[PDB]
Formats: structure tokens, C-alpha cells, sequence
RNA sequence: CUUGAGUCUCGUAGAGGGGGGUAGAAUUCCAGGUGUAGCGGUGAAAUGCGUAGAGAUCUGGAGGAAUACCGGUGGCGAAGGCGGCCCCCUGGACGAAGACUGACGCUCAGGUGCGAAAGCGUGGGGAGCAAACAGGAUUAGAUACCCUGGUAGUCCACGCCGUAAACGAUGUCGACUUGGAGGUUGUGCCCUUGAGGCGUGGCUUCCGGAGCUAACGCGUUAAGUCGACCGCCUGGGGAGUAC
């Protein structure tokens, strides 16, 4: 379907399964997503996480590196969760919210 | 109107809105602010920046009972958590501790089919 | 003839009403031929979560070796008597006579 | 690693409040033994445990009351 | 299944001596102990199929350790499934 | 005769099955406390809900269905399948050491039973979910996708149905043939003993050798080397259709 309808289901999806099922410690945070964007074509999607710690880049790095490690899992749980052909690769970015 | 100086705000996170309200210990509600209110709708409805807005509309309801200590609880993952928690902050609060308290169950009912988009 | 564990919680305002059904149900056990060994009283204690909007209840524990037609009219005293508000009839392949942890504390 | 290997218990008491604290969180949910290091056979036993004290009220279910 | 005390009789009884466990008779005995007091629980269990499923295993070998009695000795198989009132 | 196949003894692990209880979250609803104009929903919207006071929030109650965490590149079962806890009845598997029976074995046309889900008959139940349907939208078109509702059904009892990409797309049984890394469950012996070391079984996952294969791949749980029996195939369509 259209990019930006399976971008709002696909946010729903992984702010669910990141709340959820998650077990890394490195992760936590009560960490959000604002939203995620991808191409035309659903095969590559960009995920933007926006933490609560400090913004101090020694967390935040170490979420972001969490995320971009355990992005197999999430991209497993994603395909069975919500329901689309090919289960596109995740690409996590800190949404840098203060400006 | 009277003196509580210690309450509780609730924070209904949905996907598509924001429910900030405060409330006496023992559950009586005071007051209370909707990213909808606030003068917002469609995506903005559900926009981090209408959630502070509505936390600050909901504070400048209830400051006349007298409270600057607060905890809070978190229901949904919807985007405006971090919002409306920083907002409520940045209003004068203090927060002793922030809670997840979203709605999980034990396997209890059938969700909803999955939206083929 | 097999070994239970019998663990039930009292209304705490019948604390005192404890020993006299202790004292019953150990008879009536073994009257009908069955040992006991070991029977423990922890008495009140802070509950985890509420049980019809109360805490503060009586625990008991004991250990039985029975019939089993003794242990089910038992369980179904247990069931028709209101001071005890929750119990619990487990099975166990060895006879246990030691002390709990709720009385080492002790 | 492997606690109750090195203990020797034949089966882990629910009455062992002491002990099965040490295999729930703050939430009162059970832990994984991938974290633990307990072996499977005990990992159930805590698991059986764990629910019967909770049944018993020994244990929250949740830290929410 | 049966408890040891009953084994232990119908081992006594059918077999030879006391540690007569293998003969065929003590195996048709146990088989046919077993059957006549399962089908206590399967009057109430009716739609216990994975218990029946091993009820019927005991039963086919019952019939084939009384076949293969019959082939080897018919006076000891007719004294056998008459003390046990079988094959009618 | 005892090596195959069984019986006994002592134990072990298991969501194996049937029945009956019970617990704790959550959804819904009903009644109250607090508290006021929005809630709900979408890519945007409206249908819908609320000034009779919703939504949000706390307390209490009713009811139905399913059992988070544990949870597993786990376990059990002939397969289908099986997931809170407790009791009762019950099936199978495995191990150690013996004792016993003495080929009692393997396979199996016809036959018998079991057999997801949907469906059918009778009665009950009905929270959630949801074919059909009723609307709201979108669209050239929407009888679809999306949204708000929503009946059968999903649940229980007793019968019927007997079909699935019912799959490992791999029939059952037995023997034999280099390795390596795991999981799981027994068990023997030894060390100062827990810890640890050296063994030895069952089940199971993943690499890979010879060999095999059209290739992909399989590879001691074979698709390798053999034996026993059974089922089945013979170009595509017509057609798993007609009679
Ligand atoms: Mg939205
Ligand atoms: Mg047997
Ligand atoms: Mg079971
Ligand atoms: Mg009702
Ligand atoms: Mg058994
Ligand atoms: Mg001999
Ligand atoms: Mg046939
Ligand atoms: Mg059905
Ligand atoms: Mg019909
Ligand atoms: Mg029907
Ligand atoms: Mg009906
Ligand atoms: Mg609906
Ligand atoms: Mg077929
Ligand atoms: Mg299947
Ligand atoms: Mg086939
Ligand atoms: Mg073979
Ligand atoms: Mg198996
Ligand atoms: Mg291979
Ligand atoms: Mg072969
Ligand atoms: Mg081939
Ligand atoms: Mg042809
Ligand atoms: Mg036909």
C-alpha cells in the first residue's frame, strides 16, 4: 500500500514490540519512537527513536547501538506481527527533538 | 480549590491522543487537558509537541489547588510521553517518580484482526 | 495412604478460633487411620495482595499421610467453612517432618 | 553459575520466600534463566514454586497492588 | 496401572515360582488385570481416547501371547482362558 | 537355545489424555466517588459516543473467554495436537542392576478406530472477536482493502461430518557405514567434597566427510549401503470431473 499508511501501522508495530518484548538492559528509558519513514518501495525503512536519558550521548549511543544490534529480532517480530510482504530493514536514528 | 500538595497525573497515551489529568491520592480527579482540547486534530491530534501543550493547559487548571509534587503514570505507547513528562517537568513540578503502568493481560481477550495496509 | 500438604489461611478475626479447628481436622484425620507429621501454626501474616479487601491473614500448614477419602471431605470443610479463606491440598512422594522456613525466622 | 546444582535440592520449596525472591524482578514477574544461569530442570521448579506462592499470596503477581 | 501389591498375587498365583514374571500365563494374567479394572474408568472417561489407545495396545497383545499358547500347548491355553473366563 | 520381542522389580522427566475445583491480570457491562467538553477513529475524514455528565480516574459487583512473566535454535503425543495452579482417574517413553518367558517377530489389501479448522443437528451459553450484513469513506469503478457497528460462528454437552501446503511435500521395521559443535533427560565411577574429571544410554538441533542426487541438496534421526512388507506413479489439459 501506500509508504506513509504502512509508515503509521509499522510505527504502531515496533512502539508495541519495543515497549514489550524487549530484554536488553542496554535498552529502557521508557524509550519512544516519533515516527518512521520509508521508500516508495517497503523494502528499507528509517525508525526515529527519541530517548529520555540525559541526552548525553554516552546512553544514547548505547541505545541506538542496542537497537541497530537487536534489529534482526525486532525485523522477526515485526514480519509476524504485522502482516506485509517483505519485512523491510530497520534503520534506527535519534530523533533529536530539542532544538 | 482546597490544598492537596501532593497528587498524581494520569497519562492516557493513545496512538491518536494524549490525556493528561491530575488527581488527589486516593483517585478523586481535579482537572484535566486533551492533546485534542488543546485546539489540535488530525495528526497534530497525536503530535509530541500538542501533548506538552495539553499538560500545560491541564497545570494551568489545577495550580489554583495547590500542588507541586507529583508522580505519574504512563498508559500506552503512544507518541507524547516524553512530551507531556518534560512539559509537566518544565511547568515548576516535582516528579518523584514516573511509572509504567499500561494495561497488559495474562492471555485474557482476542485483539482486534491486523489492518491490511 | 499418600502424604498431602496442607497449607490454608484463616480470617484474621478468627485467629483464636485457629487451634480448636487444628485440633479438629488432625482428629478427624486420624481417626481415620492417617498419620501426621508435621504441623506448623505461622499465624498472621502480611499478604501480597489484598483477598476480599483484607491482609494481616492466619497461615497453618501441615503435613498428612492419608486416604484420600480423607483429604476430600477434608478440602470440602475447607470449602464450606467461611473463617478460612483460601487453602491448598498438594501431594508429595516422601513424609516430610522438618521446619519450615516461616519458623526458622522464628 | 547453576545455584541449585551446587545446593543439591531434590525439589525448591514455594515456602522458600527467601529464596524465590531472588528469582523475581521488581514487577514480580519470573526471570529467565538465560540471565540467572539456572538449569532447565530447576528453572521449571522455580517456575511451579514461584506460581504456588503466588497462588498462596506469598508472592505478588503484580506490583501493581 | 496395577500396584504392586496385586503384580505381586497374580505373579505368585499364575506363575511357577515367585520370580515367575515372564511366563505366558503371568503376562495373560496382568494384561487381563489391567483391562477388567480400566474398564471401570473408561465406563466415565468415554472420550479418554489416548488412555483407550493404550488399552487396546494391552488387549491385541493379550490376544497374540494367547495365540501363540494356544500353538504351542492347548491343554495349559483351555485351563488358562477358563481360569481367567476368556475367549467366549 | 537367547541375541529379536515381551514380563517383573527400583526410579526419573514430561503443555500426554479425561474429569472436577480454584487463582490472578485484562476487555466489556452495571452501580457509585471525583471530575468536565470532548472522546473515538483516519493518510486525511465522517458514520459512532457524550451535557441524562461520557472519555479519563478510584472503589464495588456481574459475566465470558483465554492463561503474560517462566518460554527455550525446550518438552510430551501415532498423527491431529497439548501451556496458570491444585486434586482425582489414566496412557506411553527412558535409565540402572538383575530375574523370568523362549521367536511369542516384522509388515499389512479388506476392516476398525482416532483425526486441525470450517460446517451440520439438538439444547445451553455469549465478554472479546467476527464471515454475512448495515452504515461512513476512498475510488473511473469498490459489490474490496480502511472506519463505526454487527448476526451466525468462535465457548460448553451429546451426535454428525472425515477433509487441510493433515508437510520433513520424505511409509513402517531391522542391520551396517568417517567426524565436529550444541540442547534436553537418565546413569556409572573417581577425586578433600560441593565444584570438577573420565565414562555410558534415550530423545533432539545445527555444520559437514565418503557415498548418493538432474541439481538444489541429503549426509548415523540419509535422500548412503542392504533386507521384509505395504501404499502409489506412467505427458499437459479434460479431471479428482462425469457415470
Ligand atoms: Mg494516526
Ligand atoms: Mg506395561
Ligand atoms: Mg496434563
Ligand atoms: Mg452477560
Ligand atoms: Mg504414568
Ligand atoms: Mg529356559
Ligand atoms: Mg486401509
Ligand atoms: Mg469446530
Ligand atoms: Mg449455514
Ligand atoms: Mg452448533
Ligand atoms: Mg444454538
Ligand atoms: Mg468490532
Ligand atoms: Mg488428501
Ligand atoms: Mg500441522
Ligand atoms: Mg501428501
Ligand atoms: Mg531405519
Ligand atoms: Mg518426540
Ligand atoms: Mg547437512
Ligand atoms: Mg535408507
Ligand atoms: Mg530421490
Ligand atoms: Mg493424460
Ligand atoms: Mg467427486
Amino acid at each position: 500500500g501506500r509508504p506513509q499508511r504502512v509508515a503509521q501501522e509499522m510505527q504502531k508495530e515496533i512502539a508495541l514490540i519495543l515497549q514489550r518484548e524487549i530484554k536488553d538492559p542496554r535498552l529502557g528509558m521508557m524509550t519512544t519512537v516519533s515516527g518512521v519513514e520509508m521508500s516508495r518501495d517497503l523494502a528499507y525503512a528509517k525508525v526515529y527513536v527519541t530517548f529520555l536519558n540525559d541526552k548525553d550521548e554516552d546512553a544514547v549511543k548505547a541505545g541506538i547501538k542496542a537497537l541497530q544490534e537487536a534489529s534482526g529480532f525486532i525485523r522477526s517480530l515485526l514480519g509476524k506481527a504485522m502482516r506485509l510482504r517483505i519485512v523491510p530493514e530497520l534503520t534506527f536514528f535519534y530523533d533529536n527533538s530539542l532544538v | 480549590r482546597k490544598q492537596v500538595s501532593d497528587g498524581v497525573a494520569h497519562i492516557h497515551a493513545s496512538f491518536n491522543n494524549t490525556i493528561v489529568t491530575i488527581t488527589d491520592r486516593q483517585g478523586n480527579a481535579l482537572g484535566w487537558a486533551t492533546a485534542g482540547g488543546s485546539g489540535f486534530r488530525g495528526s497534530r491530534k497525536s503530535t509530541p509537541f500538542a501533548a506538552q501543550v495539553a499538560a500545560e493547559r491541564c497545570a494551568d487548571a489545577v495550580k489554583e489547588y495547590g500542588i507541586k509534587n507529583l508522580e505519574v503514570m504512563v498508559k500506552g505507547p503512544g507518541p507524547g510521553r516524553e512530551s507531556t513528562i518534560r512539559a509537566l517537568n518544565a511547568a515548576g513540578f516535582r516528579i518523584t517518580n514516573i511509572t509504567d503502568v499500561t494495561p497488559i493481560p495474562h492471555n485474557g481477550c482476542r485483539p482486534p484482526k491486523k489492518r491490511r495496509v | 495412604m499418600r502424604h498431602y500438604e496442607i497449607v490454608f489461611m484463616v480470617h484474621p478475626d478468627q485467629s483464636e478460633q485457629v487451634p480448636g479447628m487444628i485440633e479438629r481436622y488432625t482428629a478427624a484425620i486420624t481417626g481415620a487411620e492417617g498419620k501426621i507429621h508435621r504441623l506448623e501454626d505461622w499465624g498472621r501474616r502480611q499478604l501480597a495482595y489484598p483477598i476480599n479487601k483484607l491482609h494481616k491473614a492466619h497461615y497453618v500448614l501441615m503435613n498428612v499421610e492419608a486416604p484420600q477419602e480423607v483429604i476430600d471431605e477434608l478440602e470440602t470443610t475447607f470449602r464450606f467453612n467461611d473463617a478460612v479463606i483460601r487453602s491448598m491440598v498438594m501431594r508429595t512422594k516422601h513424609a516430610v517432618t522438618e521446619a519450615s522456613p516461616m519458623v526458622k525466622a522464628k | 553459575f547453576c545455584r541449585f546444582t551446587a545446593e543439591g535440592v531434590q525439589e525448591i520449596d514455594y515456602k522458600d520466600i527467601a529464596t524465590l525472591k531472588n528469582y523475581i524482578t521488581e514487577s514480580g514477574k519470573i526471570v529467565p534463566s538465560r540471565i540467572t544461569g539456572t538449569r532447565a530442570k530447576y528453572q521449571r521448579q522455580l517456575a511451579r514454586a514461584i506460581k504456588r506462592a503466588r497462588y498462596l499470596s506469598l508472592l505478588p503477581y503484580t506490583d501493581r497492588h | 496401572s496395577l500396584s504392586t501389591e496385586a503384580t505381586a498375587k497374580i505373579v505368585s498365583e499364575f506363575g511357577r515360582d515367585a520370580n515367575d514374571t515372564g511366563s505366558t500365563e503371568v503376562q495373560v494374567a496382568l494384561l487381563t488385570a489391567q483391562i477388567n479394572h480400566l474398564q471401570g474408568h473408561f465406563a466415565e472417561h468415554k472420550k479418554d481416547h489416548h488412555s483407550r489407545r493404550g488399552l487396546l495396545r494391552m488387549v491385541s497383545q493379550r490376544r497374540k501371547l494367547l495365540d501363540y499358547l494356544k500353538r504351542k500347548d492347548v491343554a495349559r491355553y483351555t485351563q488358562l482362558i477358563e481360569r481367567l473366563g476368556l475367549r467366549r
